[PDB]
Parts: C-alpha cells; structure tokens; sequence
RNA sequence: AGGAGGUAAAAAUGUUCA
RNA sequence: CGCAGAUAUCAGGAGGAACACCGGUGGCGAAGGCGGGUCUCUGGGCAGUAACUGACGCUGAGGAGCGAAAGCGUGGGGAGCGAACAGGAUUAGAUACCCUGGUAGUCCACGCCGUAAACGGUGGGUACUAGGUGUGGGUUUCCUUCCUUGGGAUCCGUGCCGUAGCUAACGCAUUAAGUACCCCGCCUGGGGAGUACGGCCGCAAGGCUAAAACUCAAAGGAAUUGACGGGGGCCCGCACAAGCGGCGGAGC
RNA sequence: UAAUACGUAGGGUCCGAGCGUUGUCCGGAAUUACUGGGCGUAAAGAGCUCGUAGGUGGUUUGUCGCGUUGUUCGUGAAAACUCA
C-alpha cells in the first residue's frame, strides 16, 4: 500500500513537471503542506492551495515554468525513506547539487532547508533533495 | 534467448539420467 | 437493429429465451442444424449463451435435431 | 471398508481385516440359525472329493430368504446388519410388518431402518425384490433366480452385481459378473442393487493360520509330488511338470463345460479371457 | 474482389594453418 | 485385413472416451487450469448504495496448502489413441521419420509424486504520468427515434496502437520494462553441476537443499552487414524441357 | 627466412645502490554496489496462493522525549595520523 506520502508527493510533482502540467492535486498532510511552503519560498513552485475534498483536504500545487517551458525543478529525491531513515547532524548536512539545490530537513526548529539548519546549528531527518 | 544454453543442460541431464538408470540397482544395494 | 447490433432479445421482441420456443430457436440455427455465431445473429454474449443452452436442451428433448440432415 | 493391521508380527505385516462398520450386531437371530458341521471336503463315501478343505472355525447357518415370493406388498424394515461366515456378503435382518423375521444378502447402501419392498408394485431401490418383468433395463440387480421359484442363484457374493440389459419377450438379458450375457425368464425375481462388503476382495489374510480358520487346508503343488501321485510329479531337481499342465487326474486345461447343454440356448455370450 | 486443401519420400560427410 | 464372405450399405445391440456447431486476440479462476445438458452443494469477483467497523492494511523468511502432463500404488474399466514391442517400407545402415498392428498408459475411485518453455521467460501491493482504438461486465446520463448494442460520463477487466520516459538494443509504454515507496525471492563469468558427499522427502522414479578440485579467456544478450537455406516471391541464361548432332565403346 | 615481441649487439628508456621477479593484501573491481549494481531476452522473479515471525505504515489531537538533533561534562592512555 501507500508507505510514504512524502515520496508520493515528490513523485506527483516530478511526473507532473516532466509532463509540463501546471497543477498538481493530491491529498493533504500538514507535513506535505510545509514541504510545499519550503518549495515555494525557495522558488521551485509558484504557489500552493489547501482546499477541501469530498472527504478530507487536498493540496493543489501551482507549478512554475519559464517562458520557454523551463522546468523550475530539475529533480526530486526522497532520502529518509521508511525502511532506511537518514538523519543528518548539523556538521555533516548534505549539499545538494554543490549547494545550488535544497535539502529539506525536519528538525525541532520545524521544517527548514540545510542552509537554515546549518545557520541554526541543528540537524535532523533528511526528507528530500529538490534541485 | 538461444537454445544452445538449453542444449548444454539437456545433454548434461540426459547423460546423468542415463547414468542413474544404469546404476539404479548398484545405487540401491549401496544406499539401501 | 441490423446484424452487427441485432440483439432483439435485448431491444425489442424481448423474449425470454426458452428451450421450448423452437419457433424462436429456428432462426438461430443453420439449415444443417448448427448454431449460428454472434457475428451472424447479432446477439450479446449473454443472449448467445442462453440461446446455445436453450438449443442444447431442446435437442436433448427432441424439440430440435442434432445434425438436422 | 478395510483395517490394515500394523506390522507387530510377521504374520500381521501386510494383513488386513474388515472394519465391520456396516455391521450392527455381533449376535445372530436364534430362530433363523440352523446348525452346520464341517465335511472336510469329504462326501457320503467318506472320501476327499474336494481337496484343500477342513479344520475350520465352527459355523452356524443363517437362514437366508433367496425365495422372496411370499411377502409381496408386505413391507419390512432392515432391523440389523450382521456378519455371516457362510458367505462373503453381510446379511440384513428384516422385520416384516406381519411379524416375520428374515435374512437377506445385505446390498450396498443399506442400513438400519431402510424399508424394503417386495413384489411387482415395489419401488426400484436397493434391497427391494421384484420380478424382472417389473425391473427396468439398465438396472443393477443381485440375487437373481435362474428359474421361477427356484431361488436366487446369481449375484450373491460380496460387491458383485448383475446388469439387466434388456427384455425382449419372456426373456430378460443379463450381463453377469463374469461378463457372460445370458437370458433368464422375466418371471424370475431379482433383488435390486449391488451386494455389499465389496471391500472383502482387498483383504490380505496375512498368514496361513487365517485361512486355516476359514477352512482352507494347504495346497500342495504337483511338481513336488511323485509321478504316482501327480502327472507333474517327478524329476531330479525342480520341474515345470515335464508335460503340459493337467489336473492330478490328468485332465488337461480347457473348457470343461458339457456341450449340448440346455443352457447353451439361453446363453448369448460366454465370458472373455485375455482382453 | 465472394467463397474446400494441398504436394516437394530418403538423400550423409568435409585432416592441416585459414 | 478379406475371399471361411471383408470393404461398402441397412437395422439392432454393447461399451468406452471425448463433447462438433455455440466458441473468439471472448469469459472465470491465485496459478495449474475450466467447454454436452440438468440438478445439488459451493468459492471468488465486479458495479451501485453509501448503513457499518474504524488503518483492522501491504508483504511475507521459514512453514502449510494447491499444483498440467508423464509416472507410482491399490481396485475397476478399457472404444479410440498409443510409449514400449512386433512386422513392413525407406535406408549404406534405420534400434527413426511413413505404414500395419499393439502393451502399459490415457478413463474412473482413493492416494502418492510435486515437477514443466508451471512463460507475460516480467513477484506482490500502492500512487502518479499524453492519448487513440477495439472488446467483456456493471452503473448512470444526454440527443430522443422517446425505436434503441445512438452517443457520452464513470468503476472493473481484457487486447491492439502509440507519446513522454526507460532500455544495450529488441522493445515496454496507464495491464510499464516509466516515475517512486514498502516487503519478499533471486543473481554475481562459462563449464564442471543443479552434479558428488551429507541430509530431508518419496513405494519407487526421482525431487529439494547444495559444493569443491580441475578447467576456459571466454560464455553470453541484442542488433548490423554479408553468405547460406533440401525458406518464400519475381526474373534470367542451350539451364531444363522440345529437337539435331555427338562423347563415353574401335583405331589413330 | 625478409621477427621493432625470441637471442645478441648498438642505441634509447625507467629507476638508481639499487633494479627486477615471486609471494601476500588493498586498489583499480560500481566485479557483493550502504555510499554504489541488478533480475523480460545478458546470471538472476520461487509454479501459484495462504499465512507465522519479522519488516513496513493513511489523516489527525495531545503527551513521553526512546530514536533523532543541539549543547555541556567526563572518557576516548601514550605513541600513531594530521596541522603548526
């Protein structure tokens, strides 16, 4: 069955970005919403709406493309998977794409990039690389 | 893929089973 | 209601297929006493299967011949 | 069915016995028990006529009704099913509603409480006795009379049965257990069904003593007798007879049925061999 | 364009490096 | 085989096995597999309703069960077919292909076996990612003939084609071999060898687990160019066929 | 029989009181792949299911703070390694 909606979310994003879709609807989770907020702030998506479905709540990500359909995202990669959770200390955080990327880190200071995590001196669960 | 890979195993198995049919009673007198 | 769509037994003349209604089953038979295929009749698989079973029961009760000639 | 003994002794290794399962009573009905005494295979002269007989467990004869002619329309209920040493089949004790108690051959499928009918207006069920004029074709029957009133002669052993093939006139054609097809007067009566205890054949009697209890004395082979005793006798070392197979009285192998018999015209097809 | 089935029986092998 | 009255034909009977047409890129089943009809008993699935429980789910080591065909046991049966076998033929020889027969077996009952190119050579579950076209089952809806397999929407299937993507390529392509997550099984050069020893299972056959020594510098996969084919198609040539004249036999 | 692959000469080259060989280990070998592989046809999906242990776990509130993470203390002998 479903085992990580984080990877589901990243995959919906990746496949829609490959197919040049403008929207991505999926189920809602507070964690996925926070991830979408990070992606919005780092500029990998245009916006994200949280709306109501027939049963629960949905996330509608308005993706972003340039004028010549340049994919605003070039890759997504779940890292802390179920079955193998990976945790990063503040020192050995990962540099995605030589730093031009963004690693999503879950910490007790919240959900924040590797840059923010190194700034705040903390680390935690490495959810994704979203160059 | 190719059937040569079948034919090699085929010949090995054929010869082995011939050997067994040939040594059936010897093998029985020894094992049993 | 033409041959590629003549399921009268679903559309009109909607007759409950019975092993007794030989007047009905004769149209779904050849002169040689064989069952006609869907591609000639126009029937859905359900109605063809029911007609076939009807014909076989009728043959078992001599209301139709096996090998008419 | 069959109970296979466990190999606690070499006389019990592969042995089997009946699981007397369809049997309900260990004791017989005393009114229907005539006595019996062994003969030893010996006749009025006191001389062995049939060899390989004697010893034997004591036995008593259960009066079987092979002539079920006097109870037509008088139903019965199978009161018991019992062991009979005189036969391979078991026997069913019937209580007729007129109070008569009788024994029959215990067909297959028959149990306590099953109601047995006799006569022409009887149902075609196991155990019911009818004339063949009233039994339809393709029916499996047993305990058939060869003659009207003569009593059941045919299809009496365990597991056995007769297949009524057809009725043309006053003659009903019967496939017999041997495969022999023969004609019998339709007036002859038959019990419907097949005889029970068909598992009997599959019994391994395990040891010599068991057949000595059953009354089978040892059978000596002629090739180890002397020529004065048997044609096959003689020879230094083993022999296959030194001649073609014969009886101890020199009769060769071959058909011993008397030709020109009366039954030759009733018989349609002798049995088959080899095929 | 629309519409049955067929027949060639058997007839092997290939020193050298290549 | 017949001429001892065969084949053929007509009538009747016995018995066995399989079920023409329906019947197919069709349906069901976890797979194996399932096709005469009826009855009985029974399992699974799908759609719709959303009444219910409220993550109870997914996978599954080992284990257990099911598991084509052949085979084995016991007991029946045995028409046809038919290993073996026997003749005949072909052949240099033919333990073969072909023919004539024909045993086990195929069939039934109960049980063993437990393998297969058991193949979609593709483990199961879930989510997503262009469409087109058939077809099977069901729900609805709109033109309305208010005829209606007229069409559309949707769920579950099953096929063909075709994007993106993937692939060594062939090809896969919403029934993924794509994008991803969970779990399991399996691989780690070819042989030796799925063999030996040991053990387990098995009546047996044999199966399951499973090596090493030694040996090779490859084995392999896909595709290309040719060549070849007792493969195909089209076309030619004294190539054959149709004819004439010769050689091979004599002497030189 | 016309050898830059053998042997020798010259000449060149790589090292240099060393040079070569053998043996052993790692590497190269992403060739047991955690980093870092795969299984349609290359070796590789058990014949298929059921299901035990195990692994894994939809949305959500609160809590524990076990994992996780931060900080600090103690220890992590010396030598080694590294920096100066």
């Amino acid at each position: 069955t479903m085992t990580d909606p984080i990877a589901d979310f990243l995959t919906r994003l990746r496949n829609a970005n490959s197919a040049y879709h403008d929207e991505v609807t999926l189920p809602h989770s507070k964690l996925k919403a926070n991830i979408a907020e990070i992606l919005k702030r780092e500029g990998y998506i245009s916006d994200y709406r949280t709306e109501d479905a027939r049963v629960g709540k949905s996330l509608v990500v308005q993706l972003k493309y340039g004028p010549s359909r340049e994919r605003s995202i070039a890759g997504l990669r779940r890292v802390s998977k179920p079955g193998l959770r990976v945790y990063a200390k503040s020192t050995n955080l990962p540099r995605v794409l030589g730093g031009l990327g963004v690693a999503i880190i879950s910490t007790s200071s919240g959900l924040l990039t590797d840059r923010q995590a190194a700034r705040q001196g903390v680390g935690g669960e490495v959810l994704a690389y979203v160059w | 893929g190719s059937v040569i890979k079948k034919r090699r195993k085929r010949m090995s198995k054929k010869k082995h089973r011939k050997l067994l049919r040939r040594t059936r009673v010897q093998r029985r007198k020894l094992g049993k | 209601l033409k041959k590629p769509r003549r399921n009268q037994l679903e559309a009109l003349g909607v007759t409950t297929i019975d092993y007794k209604d030989v007047a009905v089953l004769r149209t779904f038979l050849s002169e040689r006493g064989k069952i006609r295929s869907r591609h000639v009749t126009g029937l859905t698989p359900q109605q063809q299967r029911q007609v076939a079973t009807a014909i076989k029961n009728a043959r078992e009760m001599a209301l139709l011949p096996m090998a008419g000639p | 069915g069959i109970r296979k003994y466990k190999p606690t002794t070499p006389g019990r290794r592969g042995a089997s016995v009946s699981d007397f399962a369809e049997i309900t009573r260990s004791t017989p009905e005393k009114s229907l028990v005539r006595p019996l005494h062994g003969k030893g295979g010996r006749n009025a002269h006191g001389r062995i006529t049939t060899r390989h007989k004697g010893g034997g467990h004591k036995r008593a004869y259960r009066v079987i009704d092979f002539r079920r002619h006097d109870k037509d329309g008088v139903n019965a209920k199978v009161a018991h099913i019992e062991y009979d040493p005189n036969r391979t089949a078991n026997i069913a004790l019937l209580h007729y509603l007129d109070g008569e108690k009788r024994y029959i051959i215990a067909p297959q499928g028959l149990k306590q409480g099953d109601v047995i009918e006799s006569g022409a207006n009887a149902d075609i069920k196991p155990g019911n006795n009818l004339p063949l004029r009233n039994i339809p074709a393709g029916t499996v029957i047993h305990a058939v009379e060869l003659r009207p009133g003569g009593g059941a002669k045919l299809a009496r052993s365990a597991g056995v049965s007769i297949q009524l093939l057809g009725k043309e006139g006053t003659y009903a054609a019967l496939r017999m257990p041997s495969g022999e097809i023969r004609r019998v007067d339709v007036r002859c009566r038959a019990t419907v069904g097949e005889v029970g205890n068909a598992e009997q054949s599959n019994i391994n009697w395990g040891k010599a003593g068991r057949m000595r209890w059953k009354g089978k004395r040892p059978t000596v082979r002629g090739v180890v007798m002397n020529p004065v005793d048997h044609p096959h006798g003689g020879g230094e070392g083993k022999t296959s007879g030194g001649r073609h197979p014969v009886s101890p009285w020199g009769k060769p192998e071959g058909r011993t049925r008397k030709p020109n018999k009366p039954s030759d015209k009733l018989i349609v097809r002798r049995r088959r061999t080899g095929k």
